[PDB]
């Protein structure tokens, strides 16, 4: 069956080496979460990248890539 | 500009839903001389405007409900 | 022509072994064609997920593979052979068929890791394709879900193998 | 959902007495119940054949002779539909073990240029002697053998001549064997054709996916069976119009001198019974049933502006 | 009109499986577009039909460079919903294997810039003190890339004999290995050149984009989780 | 993201019926104009008179629908697709969603009858 | 003098008849110059002196620098109309 | 407040002798030329096994 | 007869066999899936190369100098110094323009936040 | 004729095997320098693995895009092949040791230098591709813009001697050689030298099968070998290693053919150390850093080298005029 | 190490009938105890000698020429 | 309108729940196949889901 949770939501955010990392999860009281969701950093990273990559060169917009850390189990899941 | 009207009329008649193709006077409206839906309006109008290699605004194309009116705007170009 | 002169017993070519000069012939330029095959070894990768660290680790200090002969020509116009190590997801099905369109004909792919063969931990998933087999024919399976470094290479030598035995100019003499 | 086109009903009983329940919906998951073994299954018809044929789950068993190309038809059938075994047409105990549990059994294996170890007489009758053997020894229903258009022996051309000594081969054997002869064949990337190219001779090219579907389509019905059917297509084509199709879609002696010359190698030369073949053209029998006896129709054969517009445009930044 | 070039980096320096439509004018980039989906699996619709101890795995699935602390965040997220407290030596032990993931992380994604940038022998090295690390991984739990350790009721085990003796003696050389590493790139000058005015964030946007960690502190702005909200 | 694709719009919801009709029949004209790109763009086999009328046969299958915001909802969907299509993000195997009618016939034995469901038990 | 007349000549021909694009006309004035090179280079030969040999050098410097010209030229008629006839300018 | 050109303890001989003579750029050569003699860290795989502990799935 | 034209017409010899080799001894096997207006550029991009002739045009004109340099000594040398002090204010001129340069368009937008 | 045949194919087995060895050569020591094992798989410790590797890729399927001039595309691979192959006549193993002796062996040198651009512009109108034209625009004019600066080196080199022959810039260098008194020349050509073959320093396009691809491979590292045989010759010395008279007055007695064959050993033997060193210094350059961007090479190039380059033009000849000091002929 | 004093001195103690194989096996040269070997029959080796790297210390001589 | 950042959310919010963001410059879908029919993040929507991939 596996242990249950009390009902409730919450937000936990920790520092993931890429940046702050999140989860929200809903939780019913049932065993099973009744939703979760991962606020991956490297998911606003990749959103950022159109604000900054304007006016770069082409080989510029590969070493952005790299300070940005997008390893992509992060940006879809 | 003779047979311009002609070539109107010639791809005019290719469609359905037209129990006369003979039925086509220059002032020819879609709807009530030809009984055409809200959909074919639009649909014989890009089909008069591939014809040529012109293009067009769109409120230079609601407006045109009528064989008459497709030949008075025909010399836009 | 109304003789059948074809014997009614002739070995397989799993169970031949040569007998003529002509067979001894073309079994030593048969040999000499598999080890330039193998002694030069070249993995284009469509992995898309964590086993690809895992293959990074192939190319790492401890466990290397360029002493193998392995090096990865990042292109499928110069790769022998493809690794589908991670996932495959409906939206990347005809992505992976085209990088495998692409290759040249002496082309072989092992599928690395137990998402790429059938699905994985991702099985019962609405936007996830159930191995690779639907989509490349693949000829060696590496299973585990991140499939040891260790077992990668091993799979390498299991392809290796086969690579000994695929008789490209006996096939020609018609075993 | 899906559903199984192939099959008239779900519970089917053959001929030999076995009886078949088909499971589930249609689709790659789900199982007919047919065993059937398709010889020559690397070919250009027989890879669309078992294509459609490990579609809908039936367990297909092919023969391989090359272990290379055969992985190609691993991807067409569910995990655990498709059963690669090697033959070799002289070991007779491999023939007569790849046709052992079959239910129907398909043979393409034709050969268009003799070689150091096979002629025409030893691929087209006396291989389907020996397979027409096995599925005598067997108890098989519904054997299918597949022939060349233009299949008589007194014909001057020795693919025609064993084509027809091979289907008098068969019809001496099992008596109950579909027998079935199509026409010129086009499709994708076909071997002496549109990419060979991309001529007063007469013949109909024929669809492959549609000779493919019409046998399936005689695979699993038995009105089927002892009746030898002919596949051709709408209208009756010349070389020269074929070719000049395909130009705007895009002496005899020291001809046959120079494919005597070509030959000696490798790759797959040009047979010299087949210029013979060309001044040969397709006269079919008429007491044969083509495709509207199995309900389907074969497919046919057959500068100012933008200057002005780049002038608002930048080129240099 | 400036008319737009559009290529993409596809799947096939793009680390995998990403699509990035670019839109140039000739060098410059005028508008970027990203496709992400590539690699989207359905997770965590996955997560809503396991239980919490069956849906531990998929979270060191995603951002599979970094695994313990992927685990860290979810287990800590069923802690304070369980309203439980961790041990003291489980706090340790994850702090201790949460930086050492720390190390692996940055570790992997400092010579990977290096390598899409130009720079090869950083890959290998960073790479050999992750062999390194690794076996410790493999000590400590089963798997070495994919580690079940750190769960919602704290650790999954407790260590090994002989560990704590060992980690002490690969700190002593990492110390000098990575400044090694260091002085090839630091003050190298065409290092420099590639990375000094490029991706410039101001500190206002930083923050109005959601970025963190590395990139809201690139830009000045003094804020970390673990100094800030400790756990 | 300050910048937006090409053929983006911004997503607004009307409350009007009739400015809906106006925006509706406007993506028809879009739908339509591109269709030849659609057929040189996914390497088709046939030629753009299907495309047209698989583009009046999706739009004649929301005809009568009532609701405002249904159709606001609907109206979004279509302007997604067209983006999608006419930007060449979709490729041809799902471009080939569309038209699952008109690649093969997929066999014999179509069920009509109820007996001929049944032999099969609606298979 | 045969090969530098006749390249000359064909060269200036073939300018001349030039309807088809513009790049032709650039290399055959170009092939011109290489035939006024060959007549005077072989000029200097048979007459045992250099002085053919520095109007030679000195008109490889000016051809040189009438094709970097040009060609710039060329440039900035495109610069302004994306395209440019077969017909001519 | 970053410092001028002229407020700092560096002399432009002295500066532009690094510029010119590439100096850190030689620093960070000889540091991979110090790691050509050492020792390599691979293992030879059907040969010789890497790590195992018992927990090892 | 000499051995530097064994050289030139040897080296083909070497190359028409290799290639012969693979096209005699590989596979063609191709298909559709195997097999697969115009853009805008910088003005930098054919400067490189336009300007790039004037300048080899000198470096092949210092060849004469340098092979008569004891001849021509006290005098030639000065004339060529001339020579070269020319070219040089015609590059200055060149970098003094920033002509090479492809310049990125879009800046920090420097403009001050001011109000009302 | 039996003796010149025999001389030219000795000379092309030697160099044709030492570009094979070259390649075996970087892989091991770029493996070396990142703390791991080359290729072992192959040879009894490695070797002939580079004809391994042409033994596979001659077995390789050959592609000729939809989008291709097919003929172009399979005869740049050869005159990029053959001019890079055709400049190594001119070297000299010793004096006069050449496959053609010939009085201006620089302006040969220099001329079959400039051929080598074509194979790359030209093979860009293969497979006509918007993005497969303007690489290849980058990269011609990265390749013609540092030929410019290895031109001009070539002419300072020769304001010393005033002589287009090359064993007599060898001979010349008898006294001194050129690197020790021009020290930032030998930095300059290096990293002209390093731009030429476009190396992966200086490389920005990277960042075909079968006979394409080992004529494109042959030709870059006979590229590599023969600018290093340049270097060799006009800016360190070509075969000169030290003075070696007494030591022969030691040993011998009379002029015989092991006296010449000693000689010649001890002549090529200094010419291939210098070699050998320059080419790890290319693969030792190629291993530590990162890549440029065109405007960070265009601008190093022609805002920096080069007004370095005409203060060089200007102080060579003044202080060969200052003392008065002009080669003579 | 990386030295040739020690292929050097490891071919020395181990024989050059040895050495033939142990090149034809592998590419180091090692010097090993004979721990045991295998009920396939594979010879295993321990070594001792100082200047060795972690996890290069025991190893396999197998039996067949296709090893696994 | 507020933040820049914000819009990726929204559209991931977008594509598996089938919320609308009014006002918000290209709303598509993401993190799902472009012929998807569905919002799969949905109590109705099932686990497997509707269709699935093969090679014809
Ligand atoms: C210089 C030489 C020094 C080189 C040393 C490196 C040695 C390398 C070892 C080489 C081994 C040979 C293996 C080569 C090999 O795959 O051929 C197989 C045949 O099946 C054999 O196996 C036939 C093997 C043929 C072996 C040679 C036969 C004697 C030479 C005949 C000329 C290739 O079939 P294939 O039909 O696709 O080949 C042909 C053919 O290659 C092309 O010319 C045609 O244009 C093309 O259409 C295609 O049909
Ligand atoms: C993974 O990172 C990379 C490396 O590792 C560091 C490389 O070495 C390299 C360089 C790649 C190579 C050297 C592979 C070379 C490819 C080959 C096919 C070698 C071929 C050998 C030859 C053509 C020798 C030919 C000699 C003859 C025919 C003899 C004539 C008498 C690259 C591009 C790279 O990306
Ligand atoms: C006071 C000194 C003497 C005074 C006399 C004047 C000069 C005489 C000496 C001339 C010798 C010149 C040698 C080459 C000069 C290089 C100058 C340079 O550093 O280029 C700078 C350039 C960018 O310039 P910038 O934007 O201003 O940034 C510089 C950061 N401060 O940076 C770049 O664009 C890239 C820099 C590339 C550097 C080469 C990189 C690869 C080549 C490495 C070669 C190493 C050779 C070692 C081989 C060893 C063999 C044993
Ligand atoms: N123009 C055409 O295409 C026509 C074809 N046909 C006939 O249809 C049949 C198949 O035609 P098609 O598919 O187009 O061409 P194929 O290339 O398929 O014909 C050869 C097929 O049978 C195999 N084969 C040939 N000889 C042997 C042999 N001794 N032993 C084992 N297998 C052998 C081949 O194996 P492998 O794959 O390894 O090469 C291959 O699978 C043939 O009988 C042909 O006569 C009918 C009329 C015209
Ligand atoms: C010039 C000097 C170059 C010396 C090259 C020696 C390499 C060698 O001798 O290689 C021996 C080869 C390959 O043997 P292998 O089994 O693949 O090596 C495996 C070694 N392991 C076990 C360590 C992995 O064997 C042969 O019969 C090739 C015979 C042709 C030799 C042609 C030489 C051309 C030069
Ligand atoms: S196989 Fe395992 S480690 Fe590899 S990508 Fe899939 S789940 Fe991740």
């Amino acid at each position: 069956k596996g242990y249950s949770v009390p009902p409730g939501e919450t937000y936990t955010a920790i520092e993931a080496p890429k940046g702050e990392m999140g989860v929200y999860v809903v939780s019913d009281g049932s065993e099973r979460p009744y939703k979760c969701k991962i606020r991956a950093p490297g998911f606003a990273h990749l959103g950022a990248f159109d604000h900054i990559a304007r006016g770069h060169f082409l080989p510029d917009a590969v070493a952005i890539i790299g300070t940005m850390d997008l390893v992509f189990g992060e940006v879809d899941r | 500009r003779p047979d311009a009207e002609k070539r109107i009329a010639a791809v005019l008649e290719s469609f359905d839903k037209i129990s006369n193709p003979a039925a086509i006077t220059p002032t020819a409206s879609f709807a009530k001389d030809l009984n055409l839906d809200s959909l074919d309006t639009v649909e014989v109008v890009v089909a008069i405007e591939e014809e040529f290699g012109i293009e067009i605004p769109d409120k230079e194309a609601d407006e045109i409900k009528s064989v008459n009116q497709a030949v008075e705007y025909i010399l836009a170009q | 022509v109304s003789s059948s002169s074809m014997p009614t017993d002739f070995p397989l070519p799993s169970q031949q072994k040569p007998n003529s000069a002509v067979d001894y012939t073309l079994t030593t330029l048969d040999a000499v064609a598999n080890w330039a095959r193998q002694g030069s070894f070249w993995p284009v990768t469509f992995g898309l997920a964590c086993c690809a660290v895992e293959m990074m680790h192939v190319s790492a200090p401890r466990y290397d593979q360029d002493r193998l002969g392995i090096i990865f020509r990042a292109s499928p116009r110069q790769s022998d052979i493809m690794i589908v190590a991670g996932t495959l997801t409906n939206k990347m099905a005809p992505v992976l068929r085209q990088v495998y369109d692409q290759m040249p004909e002496p082309r072989w792919v092992i599928s690395m890791g137990s998402c790429a063969n059938g699905g994985g931990y991702y099985h019962f998933s609405y936007s996830v394709v159930r191995g690779c087999d639907r989509i490349v024919p693949v000829d060696v399976y590496v299973p585990g879900c991140p499939p040891t470094s260790e077992a990668l290479m091993y799979g390498v030598f299991q392809l290796q193998r086969k690579m000994r035995n695929t008789k490209i100019t006996r096939m020609w003499y018609r075993k | 959902m899906n559903s199984f086109e192939n099959l008239a009903q779900d519970v089917n009983i053959t001929r030999s007495g076995k009886t078949l329940i088909a499971k589930g919906t249609g689709g790659r998951s789900s199982r007919t119940g047919y065993t059937a073994t398709v010889f020559g299954a690397n070919g250009f018809l027989g890879s669309y054949l078992t294509a459609k044929l490990a579609k809908h789950g039936t367990t297909v068993v092919v023969p391989y002779r090359e272990e290379m190309a055969k992985r190609h038809l691993k991807v067409t059938g569910d995990l655990g539909v498709v059963n690669f075994l090697e033959m070799d047409l002289r070991n007779l105990e491999s023939i007569d073990e790849a046709v052992r549990h079959s239910d129907i059994v398909v043979n393409l294996i034709g050969r268009e240029y003799e070689t150091k170890n096979f002629n025409y007489y030893d691929v087209h009758v006396e291989g389907a002697r020996r397979i027409a053997e096995a599925v005598k020894k067997h108890n098989i229903a519904r054997y299918i053998h597949v022939s060349a258009f233009n299949a008589e022996i007194d014909s001057p051309s020795e693919f025609n001549h064993t084509k027809g000594l091979g289907e008098q081969v068969t019809k001496d054997i099992v008596p109950w064997a579909t027998i079935v002869r199509p026409a010129p064949m086009f499709g994708r990337e076909d071997k002496w054709f549109l990419d060979r190219m991309a001529f007063q001779e007469t013949s109909n090219p024929v669809h492959v996916i549609d000779v493919a579907a019409a046998l399936e389509r005689i695979c699993f019905d038995d009105s089927t069976v002892a009746q030898t059917f002919e596949l051709y297509g709408p209208q009756k084509f010349t070389q020269k119009q074929i070719i000049d199709m395909v130009s705007e879609t895009l002496p005899k002696a020291l001809y046959q001198a120079y494919t005597k010359a070509t030959q000696a190698i490798w790759w797959p030369t040009y047979s010299p019974d087949q210029v013979e073949r060309q001044f040969l053209s397709q006269k079919i029998d008429p007491s044969a049933k083509t495709f509207n006896d199995l309900d389907l129709t074969p497919m046919e054969l057959p500068v100012s502006q933008l200057e002005n517009k780049e002038k608002t445009f930048v080129h240099i930044l | 009109r400036i008319r737009a070039f559009t290529i993409n980096f596809g799947p096939q320096a793009a680390h995998g499986v990403l699509r990035l439509i670019l839109e140039l004018s000739g060098e410059e980039i005028i508008r970027s577009d990203p496709h992400v989906g590539l690699l989207h699996r359905g997770t965590e619709k996955l997560i809503e039909y396991k239980t919490y101890m069956q849906a531990l795995p998929y979270f060191d699935r995603l951002d599979y460079v970094s695994m313990m602390t992927n685990e860290q965040v979810f287990s800590l997220a069923v802690e304070k919903l369980l309203n439980v407290e961790v041990p003291l030596r489980g706090k340790y032990i994850r702090t201790m294997f949460g930086e050492i993931t720390r190390v692996l992380n940055h570790l992997m994604s400092v010579c990977s810039h290096a390598m899409d940038v130009g720079a090869l022998t950083p890959f290998l090295w960073g790479f050999e003190e992750r062999e390194k690390l690794m076996e410790f991984y493999e000590r400590v739990s089963g798997a070495r890339l994919h580690a079940a350790y750190v769960r919602p009721g704290g650790v999954s085990q407790d260590l090994p004999a002989g560990l704590l003796d060992d980690i002490y003696m690969w700190a002593t050389q990492f110390g000098d290995r990575l400044d090694e590493i260091e002085e090839l790139l630091t003050d190298n000058r065409i290092w420099k050149l590639r990375t000094v005015n490029i991706g410039t964030v101001t500190a206002q946007d930083a923050l109005n984009l959601g970025l963190s960690g590395p990139m809201l502190r690139g830009s000045g702005i003094p804020f970390d989780i673990r100094k800030n909200a400790p756990y | 993201a300050i910048i937006a694709t090409a053929f983006a719009e911004t997503v607004k919801f009307s409350g009007s019926k009739q400015e809906l009709q106006k925006r509706t029949l406007a993506l028809y004209r879009q739908f339509l104009r591109g269709a030849p790109t659609f057929a040189d763009l996914y390497e088709v086999q046939f030629s753009i008179p299907t495309i047209r009328t698989k583009i009046r046969q999706e739009f004649e299958r929301h005809r009568f629908v009532d609701d405002l915001s249904i159709q606001n909802v609907l109206y979004a969907k279509g302007h997604m697709e067209y983006q999608e299509c006419i930007n060449a993000w979709k490729q041809q195997a799902q471009f080939l969603k569309y038209f699952p009618e008109e690649d093969d016939i997929q066999g014999r034995h179509q069920p009509s009858n109820f007996v001929d469901k049944f032999l099969k038990n609606r298979a | 003098m045969f090969i530098g007349t006749i390249i000359l000549v064909l060269s200036f021909l073939g300018f001349v008849f030039n309807r088809r694009n513009i790049i032709l006309a650039f290399i055959c004035l170009e092939t011109m110059l290489l035939g006024i090179n060959l007549i005077l280079l072989r000029n200097s030969v048979l007459f045992d002196d250099i002085s053919g040999s520095l109007f030679a050098i000195v008109i490889i410097i000016l051809a040189g620098v009438e094709s970097a010209i040009g060609l710039s030229l060329l440039v900035s008629y495109y610069r302004l109309r994306g395209v440019i006839n077969s017909y001519g300018i | 407040r970053p410092a001028t050109w002229e407020e700092s303890e560096e002399g432009a001989l002295s500066k532009a002798t690094k510029y010119f003579l590439l100096a850190e750029m030689f620093r960070g050569l000889y540091v991979v030329l110090e790691q050509f003699f050492r020792a390599p860290y691979t293992i030879y795989y059907p040969f010789e096994k890497g790590p195992v502990s018992p927990r090892f799935r | 007869m000499n051995t530097f034209i064994i050289f030139i017409i040897l080296i083909p010899i070497v190359g028409f066999a290799l290639l012969a080799v693979n096209i005699l001894l590989a596979v063609y096997k191709p298909y559709n899936e195997k097999l697969g207006t115009r853009l805008a550029f910088n003005a930098a991009f054919i400067l490189v190369a336009i300007l790039f002739l004037p300048f080899d045009l000198e470096i092949s004109t210092l060849l004469p100098y340098v092979m008569s340099i004891y001849l021509v000594s006290n005098y030639g040398f000065t004339i060529v110094l001339l020579f070269l002090l020319i070219l040089i204010i015609g590059f200055v001129y060149e970098i003094n323009t920033n002509a090479l340069k492809i310049n990125k368009h879009n800046k920090p937008n420097t403009d001050s936040l001011i109000y009302k | 004729m039996i003796i010149n045949i025999v001389e030219i194919l000795i000379f092309l087995v030697c160099v044709l095997f030492s570009v094979a060895y070259l390649t075996v050569a970087e892989r091991k020591t770029l493996a070396y320098m990142q703390r791991r094992l080359g290729p072992n798989f192959v040879g009894y410790y490695g070797l002939l693995q580079a004809f391994a590797d042409a033994v596979k890729l001659l077995l390789k399927e050959i592609v000729l895009p939809k989008e291709s001039n097919y003929i172009i595309l399979v005869i740049s691979p050869l005159i990029t092949l053959i001019t890079a192959l055709i400049g190594w006549v001119v070297i000299p193993l010793g004096p006069g040791i050449t496959l053609g002796e010939l009085n201006l062996g620089i302006l040969f040198s220099l001329a079959i230098g400039s051929l080598g651009v074509f194979g790359s512009l030209l093979s860009g109108w293969s497979s006509n591709s918007k993005y497969s034209l303007l690489g290849s625009i980058r990269s011609t004019a990265q390749l013609i813009s540092y030929e410019l600066i290895l031109t001009s080196i070539f002419i300072i080199i020769i304001m010393f001697v005033s002589s287009l022959n090359i064993t007599t810039i060898i001979e010349t260098q008898r006294v001194v050689w050129y690197c020790i008194p021009l020290l930032p020349l030998l930095l300059i050509f290096f990293i002209a030298s390093v731009a030429e073959t476009a190396r992966p320093p200086f490389d920005l396009t990277e960042s075909y099968s079968g006979s394409p691809f080992v004529f494109f491979f042959l030709a870059e590292y006979s590229n590599i070998i023969l600018i290093s045989a340049f270097n060799g010759y006009l800016l360190l010395g070509g075969y000169l290693s030290f003075n070696y008279s007494y030591l022969f007055n030691i040993l011998f007695n009379d002029y015989s053919y092991v006296s010449f064959l000693f000689e010649g050993l001890i002549n090529s033997s200094a010419y291939a150390i210098k070699l050998v060193f320059l080419m790890f210094s290319f693969i030792w350059v190629r291993a530590a850093f990162p890549r440029f961007t065109y405007d960070n090479l265009i601008n190093f190039c022609w805002i920096i080298l080069l007004p370095l380059l005409f203060g060089i033009f200007l102080i060579i000849p003044s202080t060969l005029y200052i003392f008065d000091s002009f080669p003579t002929l | 190490s990386s030295s040739l004093y020690r292929v050097l001195r490891n071919a020395w103690e181990v024989g050059p009938r040895s050495y033939w194989k142990q090149l034809n096996s592998i590419g180091d040269t090692k010097s090993g105890r004979l721990v045991g070997t295998d009920i396939y029959g594979n010879k295993f080796y321990e070594t001792d000698h100082q200047d060795e790297i972690h996890l290069r210390t025991r190893y396999v001589e197998y039996k067949e020429k296709d090893y696994d | 309108c507020l933040y820049e950042g914000a819009n990726w959310f929204e559209r991931e919010a977008y594509d598996m729940y089938g919320v609308f963001f009014e006002g918000h410059p290209d709303l598509r879908r993401i993190m799902t196949d472009y012929g998807f029919e569905g919002h799969p993040l949905r109590k109705d929507f099932p686990l497997t889901g509707y269709t699935e991939v093969r090679w014809d």
